[PDB]
């Protein structure tokens, strides 16, 4: 059950779990039953090296989640700006829209995450 | 016992950021609930599994919106957050009964 234990590991922030399930085959688009990958967790947890781990390892930046969430969604309204430069730079799309058309630029501006609302302004 | 200690570590760096954030989250909304869905009960639900599995414990939460009746959707999202932590602190204690 390799998924399910990269989707708690990326969660939870084990790195060296994550490493080692990417090492022994896991699926990196292993999917929670709200539709997350791991790397919609790790994104929303703030875990920087996961998140890199993950993206090296061919995790779609831009995936959705059964309500709409891509990574940088999740990011932007938990309020990790490295998190959100690093999807940034690796192609996260700033106009991804969740079922009632909110992009992370929304989710940024009203979580109060002022540096990541302004960061998604520029990049827009 | 590591990996639960990590476990516990992991569910408190989640839970500082849910707790400032659940009072914004309009829980009317359409968005605002698929937000509460996505991001605070779903980890809810993985970080208490990985607590419990270690000890046998084998319970689900489950959100109660019956006993949060405001018609403001901000202070629904603040009363399911504290059932959350509520539900963190029964595990806790069934874990506690378990090692002693």
């Amino acid at each position: 059950d390799l998924g399910k234990k990269l989707l708690e590991a990326a969660l939870i922030g084990q790195d060296d779990e994550v490493r080692i399930l990417m090492a022994n085959g896991a699926d990196v688009n292993a999917m929670d039953n709200f539709g997350h990958t791991p790397l919609h967790l790790a994104a929303m947890m703030g875990h920087l090296e996961i998140v890199e781990v993950l993206l090296k390892t061919g995790a779609d930046v831009n995936a959705f989640d059964l309500t709409g969430f891509t990574p940088l969604h999740l990011a932007a309204y938990a309020g990790h700006l490295e998190i959100v430069e690093v999807l940034l730079k690796h192609g996260a799309d700033v106009n991804a829209q969740d079922q009632d058309g909110a992009t992370p630029f929304d989710l940024a501006a009203w979580f109060g995450n002022e540096d990541i609302a302004e960061v998604l302004q520029k990049a827009a | 016992i590591k990996a639960f200690e990590e476990t516990l570590k992991g569910f408190e760096t989640w839970l500082k950021v849910a707790m400032q954030k659940a009072t914004l989250i309009d829980y009317n909304s359409l968005t605002g609930q698929a937000l509460f869905q996505s991001a605070i009960y779903a980890p809810a639900l993985s970080f208490f599994s990985s607590m419990g599995a270690p000890f046998g414990i084998i319970e689900t939460f489950t959100l109660a919106p019956t006993k949060c009746p405001y018609l403001d959707g901000l202070k629904i999202s603040a009363c399911l957050m504290e059932q959350v932590i509520q539900n963190y602190r029964m595990i806790v204690a069934l874990i506690q009964n378990k090692l002693s």
